């Protein structure tokens, strides 16, 4: 499984789940390409969890959805 | 003809139930009314989340507001398979488990494993192996003291002599680091011997430390023998007699502090221990201040023995001389055909050792350290059973505690040198 | 679970100590005035409440005494019959 | 730094010179001969004491073993706590081995000292999976918890035994781990589950599964039969010649 | 009784009569405490899905004719009833006791032969 | 007095005007502080003892390259094996006594069937029947095997040169004196 | 209790003394009992401990002692010529008390007996010694360097590409243990 | 623990600036011989007259010291 | 574990916390708290020494002290 | 009296281990007539022990044995 | 002043104090064994053995006799004869009776010797005493009472109980001289068995094997024979 996550210390507790080397943790932006595209070329499947209820300061709802999905489905 | 003699049932197998005599009575000394009330005790489990006294120990206590009724200690939070393990390991490879039973105490821990192994492989070890062992034997008899009588000190309030005398523990661990390589488990003492022999200043580095040791106990003494508060929290308290101490597998000083004058190094002597003089402290009233000034002469003891061996120290081999037994030195094995084939075979396959059993104890710092071995002629025990004191111990928790008061049972949890990798192997 | 009665007890002590403290207060605001008659009535008053404390004492309501090999049997040997 | 005026460096201190050393040959077991008649006469003494129960003894070097039948626990024991001559009156131990090769699978091992004479002796019986051993708690109160651990490793029960439960292993677990049968490694295993929110058990899955040696146990016999040692007082005369 | 609050001393049984008792004794304590054990360790089942594990672990060991056997499973009984009543067991222990609460099931073997045989030995 | 000189205890000293205030100041002016000399203490280091100097030894009868066959210090397999007596032993030990003792005669032939007829009574009939039929005599020549009165253990330790209690009596120095409950044993 | 024979001389205490018999004045008793004698005996014990100095050291700026024996990290050295020590005995693999060691090997290309793969699992590793003990050859050692705590425990799991460069590193600390101990090896 | 004595005598041989910059990092005011430089630039220094085991000691060359 | 309050952060010490150790192939033995918590620090040895120990104290600050908090909202 | 009855039909007819509805009786037996093997009859007298809210000894349960048995079984008792 | 040592006064060994009146606690349980003994075989060496060690310190025990003994022996025997009413089992119970703020004393036969057993009561502060130590039994049942729980509380025992001042017909106990400390110490030197109390437990566990061999039979024939293989380590053929 690979996890990209944007801070540490709220990704711990998904290590727990599998043997050693099976939880894969990258540093990722949504808006850095490079990080969404080195998750992803290696997978065989993705899922894209990625929303919000509200807008903020860095992310119009359109943002993390919209340009979210995008980016990633056509690294997919 | 069981057990299919139990298939359908007969002849019940006799209990001591059915050899209950009646005292002799001659000479036999033993409405709403609110007395006939009864009173609802209330259960508490201490540990081992909550801290407690040391350890992996999870206490379950009866209580009648502040008295213990009944004391309940739950084991096995460490109990690690130790003994299963054992039938898959050589000798050698079993020999680093008993560093871990009682990790303040490593090289006398060692040390009744290697007698034992050495007495079924029926070989004499060389007489400087058996100085260095005694002298090791009371280095480490000291590490554990000063480990269980000062963190017994702390956990009734008294913070200083525990920093001070753990400056005493760092000397003697450079002692350990400089003979192996390690701090704690040193996996020194081996059946044959002791691994390697000391370096050539170490003696008198030993020595250098033994001029002032005395100053550091005594400083100890300042603070607690005769301070009216340590007396307070000691006197009368874990009281046993001599009579039930024995009769509970009560050893070391658990029973010589009920008046029983008995070390297993005067009783049954190993190593070098016939070889050097000291004296064996004797309590009298059974007590955790009586059993307090045991250990605090056992330091002087442990110290006068050390300096004796110091002297006596003789010249020689370190492991028993015969290759087939104790690995041979380096230069030899790579020098000539038969070292270089007992080296591949002792390490490999390992010795094999002749069949039978046997019960071996030795005068650990926390009382009668024993172990039963089974060998079956092959180079892996076919059974290891270790007999720890601070088991034996333990199981007496609920003895000397119940009618008495929860503000003593940390008092007593320390005047039994408990340490749970011991208590559950 | 009962509750301990030692904690009533070291209440009550307290407050009823604690009341006969606070009436001695304005004695010691007070002594050139009062001199040696309102000294006699303080020390009777002391003395009143002195006992109720040697009652406390002697009784030990605190339980002072809370924790804490002569045989009743001799043997007598008389002989063959 | 400033030193003691009377402490001088003892590394400093030249040592005499150390040459041929010369340490003789030492079979251990000679020491033990003095005594080898004192054990067999009592153990025999014993044995004739308590013919019903004591099916043999035997002597190693200073070791005495006693060998019973499980029925004769209570008597025995009671002869060796308060007989005069059997002050043995604390248990040093109790523990089992496994033996499959035998009907009677559990050899029972108490371990008994002395004090008054500075004795130790061995009393071995024997049990099953499902004939118990009779509790000796009411003779030793340290007893209590060595038949614990025996009923825990080995799943022997003694009976007359007031709370005969696990000591060592995890509640609820299945299986008596010193039998020769039960695999090193157990059956199951623990982990935190994220969903459960709690820890599960689960079938045992080893990343590195355990590798045994055993197989390189050597070819030939490398310890040989031994020396018979018995004491002529209790070996058997032989008829003279002619 | 004496030495911890649900302690049974052990005990052989006299007759086949003895040990009946012991084992309906048995099985009454068990599905008697079962509405104590769901709340005591917050069970997601209702005390007749409980109940029900209670009969059948007696039912295993219901064609024993032996006496001896009898003797262990009693024992075993009383030492697990003793750790459930007395909160020595953990919500773990308990749980893994219901075979439903393993992520891959309760019919943790195949149902058949092809079954098994496609997925590769269950 | 109990304490040595501050002069012999291998710990860094006072001087000067320092040492006038600490022997006018502390409890004991003769008690170190801990503190190791670094000239010393571990100098050098096990790490810079010169490696030509150690020497193995050897101890020359099991190290000899001349007279040490490996078969006369083979002491791992000249072990004792256990020495077993079953019920069945002890009456023939009994009836016809032993090789150090014997009972009867047992003069060749009408000895050697004897001597075994004496074995299968002992098969057949326990200690228990044999001293049934023979009576108190026979329980009075049990206890005469061990003079009279019945054996006592053997001892643990040879201090003394024989098997024997160690004689754990008082020290005749007492550490604590008679001040505290704790009296040494030497 | 007391071993077997007469009881030991004196070994009966006297019987106890009443507070009448007690051979100690009682201003001293009252004064010990309201001054507190040995607490304040106690307290200028610590003020003599105040003024010694401390036993710290100020760590990683200085460290302490260690000798040419200690068990660290692990390390696979060379001959001065860069061949491997290595020859795949199987000898600390064998040993080894916690089977923390695997090793695969075949002829190299150049026909040499060597290893393919040399792991030790350090989350299994007791650190003993064993290994090098075992060591016909001195190839596996361990390094006096015990500072290498790492983030995951997938770090420490050492291949043969991790111990060789290990043992490149520290080879001048690696012989300098080695030539201090080797005559007591 | 330095003591008034030897703190006043470092300062004197090693003056303010380095005094303040030593109790940055090592937190005390230690002086010595430079026994030499390794290939990282750390400086090493030892002095015999200091306690047991604070007779050497090393200044780091970064900021981030670690072990 | 459950009972610390963040931040919160997990140090595992010695071989035995760490994969199980010496007793790995028990059957009483977890092989690894990190099946059981996150972990942040592995500081190894049997046991590791005091300044191991310490060492791994020290890189558990340095994490701390690299720890983005209020730049981490800010980025997001 | 009449009312432990009805209660006592409560309870029987929700069991699923009867052979037949509506065979209970004043005097029914469980093995006899309901068809009730050992268990099936320790989990009744424990569900009239529940309805009565009155603990029932072991000696006293092995004694109730029929519909009747339990209805004087309740009726001494003093809790209900 | 040392002359006799203090009853209760701690020995040294923990718990185990001072006996009071020791050899004859030390006859008292020897000729208890050797009656018990009497219901075993002749040809158990059980038997026989316990008999020699019983019969060997019996011997000993007699061989220290307290000063003034056979003064006393004259007049206790005398005694008895005169006031055998007042220390027979039979009448007063084992214990000697229900007064405890008083003295009791009962004659038994043991192994064809009489012993007499004497209860005395405990020494304590009057200040703390309530009414000489009489046992409170609680207050009387007032009020409109049953005839049952009259009889329940113990009514029987106003026509039976003694008041602790009423010695008319009765008459003082006198206990036996006691062995000095020096006697003491030179008896248990000629026994070599520890302290003279230690020899007195060695006694009191001795006295309670017989009942257990008795019961088990210990002298009959083997119980259960070892099944073939049984007892077979791993020994090597010779
Ligand atoms: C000066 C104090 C006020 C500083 C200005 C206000 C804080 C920065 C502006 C908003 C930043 C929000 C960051 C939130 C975040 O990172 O989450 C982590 C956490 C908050 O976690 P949280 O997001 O779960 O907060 C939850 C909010 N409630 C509880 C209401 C639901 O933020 C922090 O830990 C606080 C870090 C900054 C505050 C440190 C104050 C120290 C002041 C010492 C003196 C400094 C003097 C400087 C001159
Ligand atoms: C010392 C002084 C330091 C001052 C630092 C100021 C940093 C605050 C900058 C505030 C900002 O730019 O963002 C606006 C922020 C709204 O938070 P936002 O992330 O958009 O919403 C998430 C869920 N609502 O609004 C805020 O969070 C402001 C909080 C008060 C400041
Ligand atoms: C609270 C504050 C502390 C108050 C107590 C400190 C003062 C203690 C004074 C000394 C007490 C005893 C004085 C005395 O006279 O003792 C003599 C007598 C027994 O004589 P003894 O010493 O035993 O003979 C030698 C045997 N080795 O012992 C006795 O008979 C007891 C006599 C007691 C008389 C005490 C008079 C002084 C009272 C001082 C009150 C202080 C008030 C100010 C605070
Ligand atoms: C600032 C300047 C220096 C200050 C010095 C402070 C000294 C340290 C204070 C620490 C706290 C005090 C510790 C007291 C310890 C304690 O409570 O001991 C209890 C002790 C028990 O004695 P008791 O119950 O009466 O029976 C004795 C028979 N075994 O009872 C006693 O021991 C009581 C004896 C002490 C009485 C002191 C009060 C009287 C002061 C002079 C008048
Ligand atoms: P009825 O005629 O139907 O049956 C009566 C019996 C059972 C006696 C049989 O007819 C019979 O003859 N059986 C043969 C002997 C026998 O009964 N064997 C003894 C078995 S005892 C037994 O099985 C104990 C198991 C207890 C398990 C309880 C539940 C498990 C513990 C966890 C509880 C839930 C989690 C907290
Ligand atoms: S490291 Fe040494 S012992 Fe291990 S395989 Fe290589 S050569 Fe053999
Ligand atoms: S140090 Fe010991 S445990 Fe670690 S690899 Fe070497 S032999 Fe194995
Ligand atoms: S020292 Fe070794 S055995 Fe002990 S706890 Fe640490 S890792 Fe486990």
């Amino acid at each position: 499984v690979i996890v990209p996550y944007r801070e540490e210390m709220a990704k711990r507790h998904l290590k727990v789940s599998g043997d050693l080397g099976r939880v894969i943790f990258m540093e990722f932006d949504l808006r850095n390409t490079q990080s969404i595209e080195e998750s992803v070329r290696h997978s065989d499947v993705v899922y894209n969890l990625i929303g919000r209820d509200y807008p903020t300061k860095n992310f119009s709802l359109a943002d993390v959805h919209i340009e979210g999905t995008e980016r990633i489905v056509e690294a997919v | 003809a069981e057990p299919q003699d139990g298939f359908q049932g007969t002849r019940l197998i006799p209990t001591g139930a059915d050899f209950q005599s009646p005292p002799d009575p001659f000479i036999d000394e033993g409405e709403d009314s609110v007395e006939g009330r009864k009173v609802r005790h209330y259960t508490v489990n201490f540990g081992p989340q909550h801290p407690a006294a040391h350890g992996v120990l999870r206490l379950i206590l009866e209580l009648n507001g502040e008295e213990i009724v009944r004391a309940d200690p739950h084991v096995g939070l460490l109990h690690r398979g130790t003994e299963k393990l054992c039938e898959y390991k050589t000798y050698m490879q079993a020999l680093p488990y008993f560093d871990r039973l009682d990790y303040v105490s490593m090289m006398t821990n060692e040390q009744v494993f290697s007698l034992a192994v050495e007495k079924l492989l029926n070989i004499e070890i060389p007489p400087r192996a058996k100085f260095i062992r005694t002298m090791f034997g009371e280095i480490t008899r000291i590490l554990n003291h000063l480990m269980s009588v000062l963190s017994h000190a702390m956990d009734v309030g008294a913070l200083t002599p525990f920093l001070w005398g753990f400056e005493e523990r760092e000397k003697l661990m450079e002692f350990y680091e400089r003979v192996s390589g390690a701090r704690l488990h040193a996996a020194y003492v081996r059946p044959g011997g002791v691994h390697q022999d000391i370096p050539v200043g170490l003696l008198d580095d030993i020595y250098q430390w033994a001029t002032q040791f005395g100053d550091r106990i005594d400083e100890t003494e300042e603070m607690l023998t005769d301070n009216r508060i340590w007396i307070n929290r000691l006197k009368g308290v874990g009281v046993v007699s001599a009579a039930d101490a024995l009769n509970l597998s009560f050893t070391g000083v658990m029973l010589r502090g009920s008046g029983v004058p008995w070390d297993v190094r005067k009783s049954s002597p190993y190593d070098a221990y016939d070889q050097v003089e000291f004296d064996v402290p004797v309590g009298i009233n059974g007590d955790c201040y009586d059993r307090y000034l045991c250990r605090m002469e056992e330091f002087r003891q442990s110290l006068r023995i050390i300096h004796q061996c110091l002297n006596k120290m003789p010249a020689g081999p370190v492991r028993y001389e015969d290759y087939k037994i104790t690995p041979p030195p380096r230069a030899a094995m790579k020098e000539n055909m038969e070292a270089l084939i007992h080296h591949f075979l002792l390490f490999t396959k390992g010795y094999a050792v002749p069949p039978g059993d046997t019960y071996t104890a030795i005068e650990a710092p926390k009382g009668e350290m024993g172990v039963y071995v089974v060998s079956d002629g092959s180079e892996r025990p076919y059974r290891v059973h270790i007999r720890a004191p601070g088991f034996a111990h333990l199981s007496g928790f609920d003895h000397i505690t119940r009618g008495h008061l929860l503000a003593d049972a940390v008092a007593v949890i320390g005047t039994m040198d408990l340490v749970f990798g011991e208590v559950d192997r | 679970s009962p509750f301990n009665i030692s904690f009533f007890i070291y209440g009550l002590v307290f407050l009823l100590l604690d009341l006969e403290i606070l009436l001695l207060y304005p004695f010691a605001v007070s002594e050139y005035v009062n001199s040696a008659y309102g000294l006699a009535a303080a020390l009777i008053f002391i003395g009143i409440i002195t006992i109720g404390f040697v009652y406390e004492l002697g009784h030990d309501a605190l339980k002072v005494h809370s924790r804490q090999l002569k045989s009743s049997v001799v043997i007598s040997y008389l002989g063959n019959i | 730094v400033a030193l003691p005026k009377d402490a001088p460096n003892p590394r400093a201190i030249p040592r005499e010179p150390v040459g041929e050393i010369k340490q003789a040959l030492v079979n251990p077991a000679d020491k033990y001969q003095s005594k080898a008649d004192n054990l067999h006469k009592y153990g025999a003494w014993l044995m004739s004491c308590l013919p019903k129960y004591i099916q043999q003894f035997s002597v190693w070097k200073d070791e005495l073993t006693i060998y019973i039948c499980p029925t004769g626990v209570i008597p025995v024991f009671s002869f060796l706590k308060y007989n005069t001559n059997a002050e043995f009156t604390q248990v040093s131990d109790i523990t089992a081995v496994d033996f499959p090769t035998r009907e009677m699978r559990f050899e029972i091992v108490y371990n008994l000292l002395s004090v008054r004479h500075n004795a130790r002796i061995r009393v071995k019986t024997y049990a099953d999976e499902v004939t118990p051993v009779p509790s000796i708690t009411s003779l030793y109160m340290g007893a209590n918890w060595y038949e614990r651990e025996v009923y825990d490793m080995f799943g022997v029960l003694f009976v007359g035994h007031p709370d005969l439960r696990r000591i060592m292993t995890d509640y609820g677990f299945e299986g008596h781990p010193l039998r020769k049968d039960f695999p090193l490694t157990g059956y199951t295993e623990i982990r935190y589950d994220e969903e459960k929110k709690r820890i599960v058990v689960e079938p045992l899955e080893l990343t590195q599964a355990f590798r045994n040696f055993e197989g390189g146990s050597s070819a030939w016999d490398q310890v040989g039969p031994g020396i018979d040692r018995t004491p002529d007082t209790f070996k058997l005369p032989t008829p003279k010649p002619e | 009784v004496q030495p911890t609050k649900f302690a049974v001393t052990v005990r052989q049984s006299r007759n086949w009569a003895d040990a009946k008792q012991r084992v309906i004794a048995a099985y009454r304590a068990w599905i008697r405490a079962a509405p104590e054990i769901q709340t005591m360790y917050s069970i997601p089942f209702p005390v007749s899905h409980i109940r029900t594990r209670i009969r059948q672990e007696f039912e295993r060991h219901r064609y024993v004719n032996k006496l001896n056997v009898v003797d262990v499973l009693l024992q075993q009984s009383n030492a697990d009833f003793q750790e459930t009543m007395n909160f020595w067991r953990q919500q773990s222990h308990v749980m893994a006791f219901f075979k439903e609460e393993h992520f891959r099931g309760e019919k943790r073997l195949p149902s058949n032969f092809i079954t098994g045989f496609l997925e590769g030995r269950n | 007095s109990n304490a040595v000189s501050i002069t012999k205890k291998y710990t860094v000293q006072s001087t000067g005007i320092w040492e006038r205030i600490r022997r006018a100041l502390v409890i004991d002016p003769n008690r170190s502080n801990g503190v190791p000399l670094n000239p010393y203490n571990r100098n050098p280091s096990p790490g810079d003892n010169p490696p030509l100097e150690y020497t193995d030894p050897v101890t020359i009868p099991a190290g000899d390259i001349a007279d040490n066959p490996y078969w006369k210090r083979d002491f791992r397999r000249n072990y004792p094996r256990p020495s077993v007596i079953a019920q069945a032993q002890q009456v023939a030990l009994l009836s016809v006594g032993s090789a150090a003792q014997p009972r009867v005669e047992l003069i060749g032939e009408e000895g050697t069937k004897a001597l075994v007829a004496a074995e299968e009574e002992g098969k057949e009939k326990g200690v228990a029947k044999y001293l049934e039929e023979k009576g108190a005599e026979e329980a009075k020549r049990v206890l005469a095997l061990t003079g009279g009165l019945p054996p006592t253990p053997s001892g643990q330790t040879m201090v003394t040169g024989q098997w024997d209690v160690h004689k754990y009596g008082l020290a005749e120095e007492q550490s604590y004196g008679g001040s505290y409950p704790c009296r040494s044993f030497v | 209790a007391t071993p077997a024979g007469p009881p030991p001389k004196n070994f009966r205490l006297p019987p106890p003394k009443n507070w009448d018999e007690e051979s100690e004045s009682t201003i001293d008793k009252v004064g010990k009992y309201f001054l507190m004698t040995e607490m304040l005996r106690g307290m200028y014990v610590l003020l003599e401990q105040f003024f010694r100095p401390p036993y710290t050291i100020y760590y990683p700026f200085e460290k302490g002692p260690i000798s040419p024996r200690f068990r660290g990290e692990h390390a696979l050295r060379r001959y001065p010529s860069g061949e491997e020590r290595c020859i795949a005995c199987k000898l600390c693999e064998a040993v080894c008390p916690a089977q923390a060691i695997t090793i695969e090997a075949e002829e190299r290309a150049d026909g040499s007996r060597r290893t393919t793969r040399y792991d030790i699992d350090m989350t299994k590793c007791i650190y003993c010694g064993f290994c090098q003990e075992s060591c016909p050859v001195d190839a596996i050692v361990e390094s006096p360097n015990a500072e290498y705590a790492t983030e995951t425990r997938e770090e420490l799991l050492y291949n043969k590409e991790k111990l060789l460069a290990n043992g490149d590193k520290w080879e001048p600390e690696l012989a300098a243990a080695i030539r201090a101990d080797a005559p007591y090896r | 623990m330095s003591y008034p004595t030897r703190t006043l005598a470092n300062l004197r041989k090693i003056g303010l600036k380095e005094y303040f910059r030593q109790l940055l990092y090592i937190g005390d005011t230690k002086y010595g011989e430079l026994v030499g430089v390794d290939k990282f630039g750390n400086k090493f220094y030892e002095n015999k007259e200091e306690l047991p085991l604070r007779t050497r000691w090393v200044d780091y060359a970064k900021h981030d010291y670690d072990a | 574990y459950d009972q610390m309050p963040d931040p919160r952060w997990v140090i595992s010490m010695g071989s035995c916390a760490n994969g199980g150790g010496y007793y790995h192939y028990s059957y009483s033995v977890v092989r690894g708290c990190d099946r059981i918590v996150p972990v942040d620090v592995y500081v190894p040895g049997c046991p590791p020494t005091s300044e191991a120990l310490m060492y791994g104290i020290f890189q558990l600050q340095r994490k701390m002290r690299n720890t983005k908090i209020t730049r981490m909202w800010y980025r997001k | 009296k009449v009312e432990v009855y009805e209660r006592i039909k409560s309870l029987l007819a929700g069991f699923d281990k009867v052979n037949d509805p509506n065979n209970i009786t004043e005097t029914a037996h469980f093995a006899n007539d309901l068809g009730l093997d050992s268990l099936d009859t320790v989990e009744v007298v424990m569900a009239i022990e529940e309805e009565f809210s009155i603990e029932i000894p072991d000696k006293d349960a092995d004694q109730i044995h029929s519909v009747d048995k339990a209805i004087e079984y309740i009726l001494r008792q003093p809790d209900a | 002043k040392g002359k006799f040592l203090v009853p209760g006064a701690p020995t040294g060994l923990t718990g185990l104090g001072t006996h009071p009146s020791p050899r004859s606690a030390l006859l008292y349980l020897y000729h208890s064994t050797l009656e018990k003994l009497k219901q075993i075989p002749e040809h158990s060496v059980y038997r026989q053995s316990v008999e020699a060690v019983t019969r060997h310190r019996l011997a000993l025990v007699e061989s220290v006799v307290p000063e003034g003994y056979d003064a006393w022996v004259e007049r206790a025997k005398k005694l008895l004869e005169e006031h055998a009413d007042q220390f027979d089992p039979t009448k007063v119970g084992p214990e000697g009776g229900e007064e405890v703020q008083g003295a009791r004393a009962v004659k038994v036969e043991r192994d064809g010797r009489v012993f007499v057993v004497s209860r005395l009561p405990k020494e304590e502060d009057e200040r703390v005493l309530e009414w000489d130590g009489e046992v409170d039994e609680g207050p009387e049942l007032e009020g409109s009472r049953t005839l049952e729980e009259k009889i329940e509380g113990g009514l029987e025992k106003i026509f039976t109980r003694r008041d602790v001042k009423d010695t008319v017909g009765r008459v003082e106990w006198e206990p036996e001289p006691q062995l000095t400390a020096e006697q003491v110490a030179e008896l248990e030197n000629k026994i070599g068995a520890g302290l003279i109390e230690e020899v007195i437990q060695v006694a009191e566990g001795e006295l309670k094997l017989v009942d257990t061999m008795v019961k088990a039979r210990v002298w009959e024939p083997l119980e259960e024979q070892p099944r073939p293989g049984q007892w077979e380590y791993f020994e090597r053929k010779p």
